[PDB]
């Protein structure tokens, strides 16, 4: 029941925005909700880039994410940024 | 010893060098840029460390990250409860004192951390009964910090787990 206070939308891409994109693609606000919802030891990330590699969705299917950036410039504005 | 593996790993974000001029630690990376979801729990996993090189970089590491974490600390609080519990459950007096000072720092490091800690009192507070009376007064001082920054539900939840607790302020 640690929940964010407020939500804004991204305006330029970032490493943070990329990982937020990948969490929200799989249906989680961020790693805080994803670890709340799922029993998580580690979040599997790419070695060189740190980006999220795979996520188990709410229906227990999995999303896989590319080593390189996936959030194109058109999508940046749709990523939600949550403050705690 | 997940910290011992973290230590001297590649991702370890502190430079392993000692400058004569003090006991500051040199960060290879800026604290602001670290993913606290990954780093802060690893540093808290060092609360169990007592051997010389490790314990220093664990404690000073926790100190700086809490002092400069800001709004990065609250979203990570759930991931710290197991490391806090494990350190305290060693029933080592020195690990418990270091952890208590850290818990004091935790609940003042950022807004709402103290309140968000209340649901976990029953997971971390029990050991302190053994040592409830210098560790006794540090437990008392820590519990007052918890209650002071814990919101309206803090005392009742401190008392459920610490029946002998009492505090005016």
């Amino acid at each position: 029941d640690v929940k964010p206070k407020s939500v804004s939308h991204a305006k330029k891409w970032s490493e943070e925005i990329e990982n937020l994109y990948r969490f929200q693609q799989a249906g989680y606000r961020d790693e805080t909700e994803y670890r709340q919802v799922k029993q998580v030891s580690m979040v599997d990330r790419w070695p060189e880039t740190g980006y999220v590699k795979k996520l188990q969705r709410r229906d227990n299917t999995f999303y896989y994410y590319n080593k390189q950036r996936e959030c194109d410039d058109k999508e940046v504005h749709k990523v939600k940024i949550y403050a705690y | 010893t997940a910290f011992r593996k973290f230590y001297e790993r590649g991702d370890f974000p502190i430079a392993l060098e000692h400058d004569s001029k003090g006991n500051k630690i040199a960060w290879k990376v800026e604290i602001e840029k670290l993913d606290y979801h990954h780093y802060l729990p690893l540093f808290f996993d060092g609360l169990c460390e007592m051997t010389f090189p490790y314990e220093f970089f664990a404690r000073q590491g926790i100190h700086d990250m809490l002092e400069h974490g800001g709004n990065k600390i609250l979203p990570v609080l759930p991931q710290l409860i197991i490391p806090i519990k494990n350190a305290l459950n060693l029933r080592n007096r020195q690990v418990i004192c270091v952890t208590l000072k850290v818990l004091q720092h935790l609940v003042v490091s950022a807004e709402m951390v103290g309140k968000a800690l209340v649901p976990y009192y029953r997971q971390i507070l029990p050991v302190l009964n053994i040592f409830k009376n210098n560790i006794g007064d540090l437990i008392q001082e820590t519990l007052e910090a918890f209650e002071r920054y814990g919101g309206e539900n803090a005392f009742i939840n401190i008392k459920y787990v610490v029946p002998t607790y009492e505090s005016c302020l």
